[PDB]
């Protein structure tokens, strides 16, 4: 029993903190305001059941920018390949990546 | 020193199984002691030099009292450590063992699934590149309680009064 | 899914403000 | 009557109590009866801890200030007088 | 009557619970510090055993 | 996920078995309660600081509030105990079967 | 006399003030003759690091002027 | 206890309550549940007896395992969604872990072994108290995330819960602690149909409270804790005995009593999604709850039992407190059965 | 060049302290009209060094009925958080610049209590026992005065950080402002360091020695160093946070003397408290601190939440 | 890392004095010099005996005050707000509560020991 009595008396008891998009103070945007906000567009009043399978893609890009899961095999590929080739001696890093380049300010 | 906040998670599981053997409880105090510190040091290592520093000052704090019920209520005339009792030891080292397999089967395996997927690299790799200019975040957010959660506020100080008032009730007899 | 396209080395090369903070 | 009894001897038997009250009651209603607590309110607006994002000009804002200094715009002339 | 309706051996030792549901005070007193006050103590006058 | 949310979560289970296996004193079964809140405190805490979850920073604290809490709720049953039974061994509470 | 404890004083005193001076050398020792940058938020670091770059020799403390530019 | 601090204790209960039923944030939820906790164990403790203590530190025991678990299922959604709505959870070993958190709130088997104690434990008005309004809060977040729910764990709590109870209200002769066993057997029933219908698991919980507060009513009335006890009740006052066996016979299922309503309902919805074998299952094994209602029903009104001489005082006497809702109560939890229909109003 | 600051921070402190014992044995003396020590060396300054080589010279005793590990680890988290609360002390630059650096002192002070605790417990003897239960009821009631009175003098600072004091306090002592919070906060000080009128976890005429009764030789010596340094470094808190000094940017020195001076001040006032008053009884002490000094910390602190909002002077965050 | 360094290097200060001292003086231990000392007689009891506490109560509700000055904590940056008369209200309302619990702790002789 769900008795939403925020949404009938107008108070804002909780519902400024349920998501990351919300407003926040100074205007600090949530590491993943952009994909929490096109997530909660697309599945805006379609109901759960649509939201589910409909705004999946959606949901996909949001879930890896939180945990950034592909993300991570991906560069820990990169890294065991980098290894692997240095290991045969395949591959030279450039000097850039070697620390002998002043990085851009 | 680009994984001190492994090695201080693994203090963290450390500390937790040696508590959680049940030696005697002013053991557990410090073993309670040196789990919220290295908790304290991961939480500044991710930037949240309040919210670490605010579990250790309290529990520090809390343990203490701890400390001074386990030499009136749970006080054995031969206290136990974690080399005292078999069933102890049994459990310390059966804790150790675990964490040490896990870690070594996260680590020599990059990608390990025990109930969720862990990946093994750095915990550096997930930060992130954004500045907050002028600001700590932290603060900024944990100092938001008093303007955005007034409601939090409000049911916060009714429960800790109403927590003073259920054990003044409790220890009366 | 598909590539990211990044600018070249040359169309982000600038004559930098070499000075410091202070 | 009653009231002044109350006091005297609350100040007599225990005073440490009676500042406190008085302390603390007056933590409670003074900022109430106060001009400056909306002076500290506009401080805090005034202080730009992010940056002040341009908006796109439309040739219609009259008062939004499309200038480095010009008059346009909120004032912090209250704040130099403060 | 009893403890439960279908009673076994190990079960009928164990006397049903009290009519106000208030069980006898235990006698395992609690023991107190005896404290030696004793001579060296610098209260004591040097001389002084305080058994308390 | 990164091994340290590995190692609070394997830390987090720890304290639960260890509380739900008691061995005789009431204090470590709350010693292990505040294990487990401590642990929920900083995987929330990693939680939020590394989305960045700025008006989520104060959950933490809550947490906290609510978790000392409990902890002399916890006290204050194991005082009771004591005065009942003289120590706070967990076979004392042994009247209320089934 | 009252007097004869102030050389223990002064010892004290002696021993009280050789940290924070040894502290306040060092950090101009370490900084090119200025105080050392405080960093207490993430623009006052992102400012140090890109100092760290424009000097070129990895180091903060060197700055250049208008000597660099052109 | 001061009447004013047992009023604002049991008005903090009611207010966790409110808060776990009226928020939209998992955090107020698991804060309803702790202010419950807080101010349910004192109260649990108002009659200070080495029993209500030890009632007292099992069931805080309990509920902090449960809240524990819940948390650390709130965290892990949060971390595999970054939500905090109460919604569907998009994790499911969170999932898992706030079931399992939740079935230990509620006193689902095997999280049932606390009931009987603590319920023996405290009187019968914390007792009452227990039993029915302790059930509201993990119910609604049971309903609430019952889209979530994965089927197969909450039907075989829901069947091993019944199927407990009925087991344990055999061996009972404290009637404490058959209430407790049949509370666990009709939250197995609840929770049965979580996943198909909320609104019969609405009514179920309905029902049940109206019994449960009609037949705590009559133990108060009748200062009666054990079926010897309420035995001797045939004799100072007949009427209450004989509605006690009314509401015995409407708790056991049998129409027209209001107490095949819930059952009923429940059978067809779960017949409505082709389960056919886990409904039988359920009604046959509420034949063990008839059982032992049966059996206190005849100790209590159907057969007489021999009284004490010392009734003939209190048969002079009259109660003087007054239960204002008592009849009501029975009213509603013996004749509604013709008025199903009415479960549109649930919806 | 860290590690030099760092013993640059270290051995002066430890000096300091093996002095200001000397100091406090004359200051005593001439408060009795007696003379302090005055044969080992000239006036006594060979002292200190005198009592530390016997010290490490003297057998140190391991107790039949102590657990040795508790019994080691006490005295070295004493002396080290001792010296660690030295780190974050803006002099008038701190060593290290902390944005929390408050909130790191009381966690710090925390933390030390364990030393006294453990050292009793472990010592395993009924003196030792009542000492650190004394020692938990003395943190238990001064703890929350200790903290409310300073989140209430350090909301006129703006942060937590420690350096932000001296700009604060750059036209006008912040006693001047707080002087109820600063005589709270001195006693406050007293309690924690179980200094004068609250030396109630040693109580040398109570409890023989209080909680290091069984500990001897260089043991014993570090729980000193560690007291006289823990007062030390908290009658500096005092200085910075009340008694403010003038910090020339290019003459850092002017800053160091006048604030080492008011820390030598407020010592000695603690040494002249020390030979003034009998001793409280911790009862006495609880309530105290939870009857006279909590109604009016909280008064305070509402006071001083409610003026800079209601005076618009609110100090910048930054 | 160079609070990590400064940790360190007092620790290692701190165990180095241990190991000094108990390895320069010239050692000579036996049974009655090790033995607890009881103002020169032998203890009755043991050390390891329950201890009662006069004032657990007072333990018990300093857990909540420090609880409350753990929430306390984050005033000084609260006062950077626009809503200054919510962020007053709700700080006066927790010191008002966190007085009132201790005035009811007081008044129902929960201060007093024993």
């Amino acid at each position: 029993p769900f008795f939403d009595v925020q949404k009938r008396l107008g108070l804002d008891l909780d519902r400024w903190m349920t998501i990351q998009s919300a407003e926040q103070p100074h205007k600090i945007p949530g590491r993943c305001h952009a994909f929490e906000k096109e997530w909660i567009e697309c599945a805006h009043g379609i109901g759960g059941i649509r939201a589910e399978k409909e705004c999946k893609i959606e949901f996909d890009d949001f879930v890896e920018c939180l945990l950034r899961q592909k993300t991570m095999k991906r560069l820990s590929a990169i890294k065991r390949q980098r290894d692997k080739l240095i290991k045969e001696g395949k591959y030279t890093p450039p000097p850039h990546h070697l620390g002998k380049e002043d990085p851009r300010p | 020193t680009m994984y001190i906040a492994f090695i201080l998670s693994t203090i963290f599981v450390i500390g937790f199984v040696g508590f959680s053997s049940k030696p005697s409880p002013i053991y557990g105090g410090l073993g309670l002691i040196v789990s919220g510190g290295v908790g304290c040091g991961i939480v500044l290592n991710f930037g949240g030099s309040f919210l670490g520093l605010m579990v250790f000052l309290i529990y520090l704090g809390g343990m203490l009292v701890v400390f001074g019920y386990t030499t009136a209520m749970a006080t054995e005339m031969y206290p136990e450590v974690w080399v005292s009792n078999k069933t102890v030891f049994g459990a310390f080292v059966s804790g150790l063992m675990m964490e040490f397999c896990m870690v070594y089967y996260a680590l020599k395996e990059e990608e390990v699934e025990i109930i969720f997927k862990f990946n093994g690299l750095g915990d550096w790799v997930i930060y992130d590149t954004g500045d907050s200019g002028f600001f700590s975040e932290e603060a900024m957010g944990i100092a938001a309680l008093y303007s955005y959660g007034t409601w939090l506020v409000i049911v916060t100080g009714w429960s800790l009064l109403i927590g003073v008032v259920v054990i003044m009730e409790i220890t009366r007899g | 899914p598909g590539i990211v396209e990044l600018p070249t080395l040359e169309d982000l090369k600038v004559q930098e403000v070499k000075v410091s903070s202070s | 009557g009653r009231i002044a009894s109350f006091l005297k001897n609350a100040w007599a038997k225990e005073p440490v109590l009676v500042a406190s009250f008085a302390i603390g009651g007056l933590a409670i209603i003074l900022p109430s009866l106060s001009p400056y607590t909306n002076y500290a309110i506009r401080i805090n607006r005034a202080t730009p801890y992010n940056y002040p994002v341009p908006l796109r000009d439309d040739g219609n804002m009259p008062d939004v200030p499309s200038h480095p200094q010009d008059p346009q715009g909120p004032s912090l002339e209250w704040l130099k007088n403060l | 009557g009893g403890a439960v309706m279908y009673p076994t051996k190990e079960t009928a030792h164990w006397k049903p619970p009290p009519w106000n549901d208030v069980d006898p005070p235990k006698d395992t007193l609690v023991s107190n510090l005896t404290l030696n006050f004793g001579p060296q103590h610098p209260a004591a006058h040097g001389v002084l055993r305080l058994v308390m | 996920m990164p091994l340290v949310y590995m190692n609070i979560i394997m830390a987090f289970a720890i304290a639960l078995a260890g509380l739900l296996m008691y061995r005789s004193h009431l204090m470590s079964s709350l010693l292990c309660l505040e294990g487990m809140m401590l642990s929920l405190f900083i995987m929330s805490t990693l939680i939020i600081l590394n989305t960045h979850f700025t008006l989520a920073n104060m959950m933490p604290i809550i947490l906290l509030v609510f978790a000392a809490c409990e902890a002399a709720l916890g006290l204050s049953l194991l005082v009771m105990v004591s005065n009942t039974y003289g120590t706070d061994y967990v076979q004392n509470l042994n009247l209320l079967q089934c | 006399m009252w007097f004869e404890i102030l050389p223990g004083i002064a010892v004290m005193a002696a021993c009280l003030f050789i940290p924070g001076m040894a502290t306040a050398h060092i950090h101009k020792f370490t900084n090119g003759g200025k105080e050392k940058r405080v960093a207490h938020f993430s623009y006052q670091w992102n400012l140090m690091e890109r100092d760290r770059c424009i000097s070129g020799v990895n180091r903060y403390h060197v700055t250049k002027g208008l000597e660099n530019i052109d | 206890m001061n009447p004013i601090i047992y009023t604002t204790l049991i008005m903090t209960v009611m207010s966790g309550t409110m808060l776990v039923m009226i928020s939209s944030h998992w955090l107020l939820i698991w804060i309803g549940f702790e202010m419950n906790l807080l101010a349910m164990i004192p109260v649990l403790m108002k009659n200070f007896n080495p029993r209500a203590t030890e009632a007292a530190t099992k069931y805080f025991l309990t509920q902090a395992t449960a809240s524990m678990m819940l948390m650390m299922a709130i965290i892990i959604n949060l971390l595999y969604s970054g939500q905090w709505t109460i919604t569907k959870m998009f994790n499911p070993v969170a999932m898992t872990m706030m079931t399992m958190a939740l079935a230990m709130k509620l006193g689902l088997s095997p999280f049932h072994f606390w009931v009987p104690e603590v319920t023996q434990g405290i009187s019968l008005q914390a007792g009452l108290l227990l039993l029915t309004w302790q059930k509201l809060a993990p119910l609604s977040v049971l309903c609430q995330i019952s889209q979530s729910i994965n089927p197969n764990l909450m039907l075989t709590m829901a069947m091993l819960s019944i199927l407990i109870g009925g087991w344990g209200g055999l061996n009972q002769t404290q009637l404490r602690k058959i209430m407790a066993y049949s509370s666990i057997a009709h939250m197995g029933w609840m929770t049965a149909v979580l996943p198909y219908n909320t609104t019969m698991t609405i009514l179920n919980l309905l029902i049940y409270i109206t019994m449960t507060l009609a037949m705590f009513m009559l133990l108060i009335h009748s200062s009666a804790t054990t079926t010897l006890s309420l035995s001797h009740t045939w004799n100072k006052m007949p009427v209450i005995t004989s509605l006690m066996m009314v509401t015995l016979l409407s708790m056991g299922g049998l129409p027209p009593l209001s107490g095949f309503m819930p059952k009923w309902m429940i059978i067809q919805e779960m017949t409505k999604n082709e389960s056919i074998i886990m409904p039988t299952l359920m009604a046959m094994t509420a034949l063990l709850n008839l059982y032992f209602y049966m059996r206190l029903a005849y100790s209590s009104s159907l057969t007489m039992f021999p009284s004490t001489n010392n009734m003939k005082m209190k048969w002079q006497f009259e109660h003087t407190k007054q239960m204002k809702l008592l009849p009501t109560m029975i009213v509603l939890s013996t004749l509604v059965l013709p008025m199903t229909p009415a479960l549109s109003s649930l919806n | 060049m860290f590690m030099i600051n760092i013993l640059s921070l270290i051995i002066p402190i430890l000096l300091a302290v093996a002095f200001l014992t000397l100091v406090e044995r004359k200051v005593l003396g001439y408060m009795q009209l007696r003379k302090g020590p005055n044969v080992v060396g000239p006036y006594g300054l060979l002292q200190p060094i005198a009592d530390a080589l016997k010290l490490f010279t003297k057998e140190p005793l391991r107790p039949a009925t102590s657990s040795i590990s508790m019994f080691i680890i006490a005295p070295i988290l004493a002396l080290s958080l001792a010296l660690t609360m030295w780190v974050p002390l803006p002099m008038p630059y701190p060593l290290i610049n902390m944005n929390l650096g408050v909130l790191f002192m009381l966690a710090m002070s925390s933390l030390a209590v364990y030393s006294i605790l453990w050292s009793g417990w472990a010592s395993n003897s009924k003196y030792a026992l009542i000492g650190a239960l004394r020692a938990v009821a003395q943190t238990i009631s001064y703890e929350v005065t200790l903290a409310i009175i300073l989140l209430s003098v350090l909301l006129m600072n703006g942060s937590y950080t420690l350096s932000t004091l001296i700009t604060t306090q750059e036209h006008i002592w912040m006693i001047f402002t707080s002087w109820p919070l600063a005589m709270m906060w001195f006693i406050s000080t007293l309690a924690e360091t179980n200094r004068a009128p609250f030396d109630l976890t040693e109580g040398e005429s109570e409890l023989v020695s209080g909680f290091n009764v069984e500990y001897a030789a260089g043991p014993f010596a570090m729980f000193f160093m560690a007291e006289y340094a823990n007062i030390i470094m908290m009658n500096a808190f005092t200085a910075i946070l009340f008694l403010g000094a003038s910090h020339d940017p290019h003459t850092p020195e002017l800053y160091t003397i006048n604030f080492v001076l008011k820390t030598l001040a407020l010592t000695i006032t603690f040494l002249w408290i020390r030979a003034s008053y009998p001793r409280f009884r911790y009862d006495q002490l609880m309530h105290l601190l939870w009857k006279s000094f909590l109604p009016l910390t909280l008064a305070l602190c509402m006071w001083h939440i409610s003026l800079p909002i209601m005076t618009a002077s609110i100090p910048p965050q930054s | 890392m160079n609070i990590m360094l400064t940790l360190l290097t007092n620790v290692t200060l701190a165990s180095l004095l241990v190991l000094i001292a108990f390895w320069l003086p010239q050692l000579n231990a036996y049974s009655e010099k090790t033995s607890p000392y009881e103002c020169g007689f032998d203890p009755m009891g043991s050390a390891r005996l329950p201890f009662s506490m006069k004032f657990f109560l007072v333990a018990i509700t300093f857990l909540l005050f420090d609880l409350e000055i753990a929430l306390l904590l984050p005033l000084p940056w609260a006062s950077q707000t626009n809503n200054l008369k919510t962020m007053l209200t709700m700080a006066l309302f927790l010191l008002i509560l966190l007085a009132a619990s201790l005035a009811y702790e007081w008044t129902q002789k929960g201060l007093e020991w024993a």
